[PDB]
């Protein structure tokens, strides 16, 4: 019930991101250091590389969670630039105010 | 040189909440508190104090019918610290399997017709039962005499 | 005509554990209207001048954090909104505490912590060097 | 026929009465409750403010009515009997520091919503100056090599910050530790310590 | 031209209430805010959860109350507690409202883990602050 | 009376039906706005004050030396090489990280022991003996 | 470029405060970093960051069958879905569509 198939497809991005990331990390360690042999490094760059790729966290785009908008949006309210004015212009927004000065 | 070191008050936590509450008296003005403070609201006559209540408690009922269920709506657990008494309840027996303790947990579901039904395959296979089992049925049947309890809707 | 003629008292027993000392309690409460720092303010210094409390209260600057946004939602580039959030602070500086007299002034004020007014209380306690300080074992 | 509304309980009050009763908690403006002919909201031309009857001006705001002098001077007259005294000894804050010379500061945060938690509550902080502990000339020269920039020559305090486990409590017990090894080893000396 | 949150002038036939009759730049100045948190300060956290709540019960409320809201809600949160302040009409009955009150209450307390209570203000018709 | 009674056993239904009996006579209405808090406190729904920010949250009754000193674990690794070099910062940052728990902080150590492990034929290659 | 007293010495404070003791390139002191923080991806703000709209539109649909829920925006869209029926504009049958 989500707004987008795009929106939809995010979710999932951040779900099976959310099951690989202790995994990932572990072997990312093993490829940034200068310590551990190449031929173990060559290894790991194989086994994270063979993961799937919605496992990647570059992958994720921070969208609107009421519009599915993935440009304009205000990390903090995690809203995009239209929504977020549609609530603080009818006072529904905490402290938000417009600025003169 | 020694300085005395006042010893430790201990309280409970709603100590402060009673204290407080005792620098206050009924207010002559008012109806009760479980009402609404409004005119239109208020209750005139006594049916309406008691009718009144009954509606807010029915529909107290009404939400409660709708959380168990429909669970996964209300399973979600935002709170720190956790308040399990904001979760849904499960009256369902989760052990599908015949076993002595999948009747003990028929029993404290009080479920007498599930409860006797399977005490019998139970019985019937032959397995030994204990009689500290077999006397929590007792009670379970000698209280609501081979009746289900009392539910919201069925 | 109607009383209570027996009031009921919450228990409040004594421990035989020494008490907590606090040399400062600094309350510094956050808030976007001014006019509800004040009157929380002068409820938080009455609360502690019947109570037996030293309190000092100064006014930290105020921030404002200010952001824009377009006006339009297509193009129109030039012509934005901007928007504020102000943030007020109020510092309550306390002095000379005890972990039950704390326990009782804070439990008070912060349950009246009116809508829109969060508190960031920082606690100063006295402790005594440790028993493996006093000397070395070398 | 319809059912009307009973008139404002305000009337029946009294001028002597005690408010307190009337306003024990904090509760939302109640103008069928509130005698006070009070108005809110910037006038039309040639009119004046809303009155308090149906006003969402005065729901707004965060009313101190169950805070009246009366009612705070009967609320802390009940809360005496849960605190203890201050020690008449400790008078000034340099006597303070001459039976208690350690420090230690934790905040808490208060803020709305259905959690609780906060991460900047677990930091610990421990003040103490190098004065109070028991050193000498080597091993005091040694601890201000160890602590580095945790030490003001200007004010001689040691300030130990510890922020790495969850909770509070075992934070506290780190830097109690960091501040025993420091000061034994500051005391013990080692070989290499020649080669300066 | 400008138009957020902006009623346009008419004949003079149209009866608006004092927060539809300010614009958004009146909003620190004329008007307050609907709802008062703490997520919006500077250094405080989950102000992005807060406005979904706020979103949501501002609709729960609208379709649960249909035709009874005068005025726009007014949220409240001191802690743990959430105190929904509404403005209500008389056409409904109260044995009526009493029954939604507790329905509210309690449902909305095992949907966001928290004490819910909500405060009606009956008036017998829409307020009116000028007509435009 | 009895000195010592069957506290062990656990009450029967018809203990626990008669003390809910005992319940209701006492039973009243909210008379007023503190009672409401009072009982909310109780039942747990209300936060407690003042104000801990770590309620009902206690790490598995977790000591500070089990979060930073977790050099206990490294006995099944070299002593000296590598991989010990490799597996002293990764116990360096687990020690500093306050979001972890003990139970977690194990798990990633006992994944690279596990990882070496199936490597071995590769850590040979490299001269690294490995167990 | 420091004294042997005083890299002995640094040797030491680090050794006491828990920090790196080997002597470690840029390169690999980024493993102190990886698992010295939580990783973006278990982060809170990432796999939370959208409301759960199954369960508020789940929910209100729910509620909606039962009475209790008045969605004048499912009433609206329910009005314009029967006016096309009586006008001729009704949904296919899958499968059995214009074009085969
Ligand atoms: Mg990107
Ligand atoms: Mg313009």
């Amino acid at each position: 019930h989500y707004v987008d198939w795009r929106m939809w497809r995010d979710v999932k991005r951040r779900k099976m991101a959310y099951e690989y990331a202790d995994e990932r990390l572990r072997i990312n360690s093993l490829r940034k250091n200068t310590i551990l042999p190449k031929i173990l490094q060559d290894v790991a760059d194989e086994e994270i590389a063979a993961l799937p790729r919605d496992s990647c966290p570059v992958r994720i785009r921070n969208r609107c969670v009421m519009t599915s908008r993935p440009r304009g949006v205000k990390r903090r309210w995690r809203l995009s630039r239209i929504v977020f004015r549609h609530l603080a212009d009818h006072g529904q927004l905490s402290g938000i105010q417009r600025a003169t000065w | 040189e020694e300085v005395v070191i006042p010893k430790k008050k201990t309280w409970d936590k709603v100590a402060v909440l009673q204290a407080l509450a005792s620098t206050v008296n009924r207010d002559t003005t008012a109806v009760p508190y479980v009402f609404q403070d409004d005119p239109y609201l208020m209750p005139a006559s006594s049916l309406e104090s008691r009718s009144f209540l009954l509606a807010k408690k029915s529909g107290e009922n009404v939400a409660k019918f709708i959380i168990n269920s429909y669970p996964k709506y209300f399973q979600k657990d935002i709170a720190e610290p956790h308040i399990p008494c904001l979760m849904p309840e499960y009256f369902e027996p989760q052990i599908k399997d015949i076993s002595e303790a999948a009747l003990k947990e028929r029993i404290e579901l009080r479920k007498v017709k599930a409860s006797v039904d399977m005490f019998d395959q139970l019985l019937q296979a032959g397995t030994t039962v204990s009689l500290e089992t077999t006397n929590s049925l007792l009670d379970l049947l000698c209280y609501y005499g081979d009746q289900e309890p009392s539910t919201d809707y069925h | 005509v109607d009383v209570p003629k027996d009031l009921t008292k919450p228990v409040v027993t004594i421990s035989d554990e020494p008490d907590i000392l606090y040399k400062r309690l600094s309350v510094l409460v956050k808030g976007h209207d001014k006019a509800v720092l004040d009157s929380y303010e002068y409820f938080a210094v009455l609360a502690a001048k019947e109570l037996g409390i030293s309190i000092k209260v100064h006014e930290p600057p105020r921030k404002i954090e200010r952001f824009t946004l377009l006006q339009s939602v297509h193009i129109y580039k030039k012509h934005r909104v901007q928007y504020e959030m102000r943030t007020l602070y109020r510092c309550l500086e306390l002095e000379h505490l005890t972990g039950s007299t704390a326990d009782v002034y804070l439990e008070y004020i912060q349950r009246n912590l009116p809508e829109g007014v969060a508190m960031e209380v920082t606690k100063t306690q006295l402790e005594q060097l440790p028993e493996h300080i006093k000397e070395p074992i070398w | 026929p319809r059912r009307k509304a009973l008139p404002p309980r305000t009337e029946k009050m009294a001028v002597d009465q005690d408010w307190p009763s009337v306003y024990p908690v904090a509760a939302p403006f109640k103008p069928s409750a509130v005698p006070l002919p009070v108005r809110m909201g910037y006038p039309v031309k040639k009119g004046v403010p809303m009155a308090k009857e149906g006003n969402l001006e005065l729901l707004k705001i965060p009313n101190f009515l169950h805070l009246t002098p009366v009612a705070i001077k009967k609320h802390c007259e009940a809360l005496k009997d849960f605190c203890t005294e201050w020690p008449a000894a400790l008078d000034s804050d340099e006597k303070c520091e001459k039976h208690f010379p350690i420090e230690i500061d934790s905040t808490d945060y208060v803020s709305s919503g259905p959690s609780v938690r906060n991460p900047r509550a677990r930091v610990v902080v421990l003040r103490v100056k190098l004065s109070s502990l028991n050193l000498d000339d080597h091993a005091k020269k040694k601890l201000i090599k160890l602590v580095g920039e945790r030490y003001c020559k200007t004010t001689d305090v040691l300030t130990i910050k510890t922020d790495r486990c969850p909770l509070r409590r075992q934070n506290y017990d780190y830097a109690v530790y960091l501040l025993t090894v420091l000061y034994h080893e500051s005391w013990n000396t080692e070989e290499w310590e020649k080669s300066k | 031209k400008n138009r957020a949150a902006r009623v346009r002038v008419s004949k003079g036939d149209k009866p608006v209430t004092y927060e539809e009759a300010h614009a958004p730049h009146y909003i620190a100045h004329r008007k307050g805010w609907l709802s008062l948190h703490t997520g919006n300060l500077d250094g405080e956290d989950h102000a992005a959860e807060r406005t979904v709540e706020d979103v949501f019960l501002r609709k729960f409320m609208w379709g649960t109350f249909p035709g009874c809201l005068a005025d726009q809600l007014v949220l409240k949160r001191r802690g743990n507690q959430l105190e929904i302040c509404a403005v209500v009409l008389r056409q409904l009955s109260p044995h009526k409202y009493y029954f939604l009150v507790g329905y509210s209450e309690t449902l909305l307390s095992y949907f966001y883990k928290c004490p819910v209570r909500l405060h009606l203000q009956t008036v017998p018709s829409k307020v009116v602050y000028k007509y435009l | 009376t009895k000195e010592a009674p069957e506290t062990d056993t656990s009450p029967s239904l018809w203990d626990v039906e008669f003390a809910k009996q005992l319940a209701t006579v006492n039973e009243q209405p909210l008379q007023n706005g503190f009672e409401e808090l009072i009982q909310w406190t109780k039942e747990g729904k209300l936060w407690e004050f003042p104000i801990n920010n770590e309620a009902g949250f206690d790490d598995d009754g977790s000591e500070f030396h089990e979060h930073i000193f977790l050099e206990k674990h490294l006995e099944s690794f070299p002593k000296q090489g590598p991989i010990r070099h490799f597996m002293e910062l990764v116990t360096c940052g687990l020690s500093k990280n306050p979001y972890l728990s003990v139970k977690q902080k194990v798990e990633h150590i006992e994944w690279f022991r596990n990882y070496f492990n199936e490597k071995k034929d590769i850590l040979k290659e490299s001269n690294i003996q490995f167990n | 470029s420091l004294s042997e007293y005083a890299f002995r010495m640094s040797r030491l404070s680090a050794r006491l405060f828990g920090e790196v003791t080997r002597p470690t390139n840029s390169k690999s002191m980024k493993v102190v970093k990886l698992f010295s923080e939580l990783p973006l991806a278990k982060k809170k703000e990432t796999y939370d960051w959208y409301p759960n709209h199954h369960t508020y539109a789940e929910l209100m649909q729910t509620l909606r069958f039962l009475g209790l829920y008045r969605d004048e925006h499912q009433d609206f869209m329910d009005e314009q879905k029967r006016l096309k029926k009586l006008r001729g504009k009704e949904k296919p049958k899958k499968g059995e569509g214009k074009r085969a």
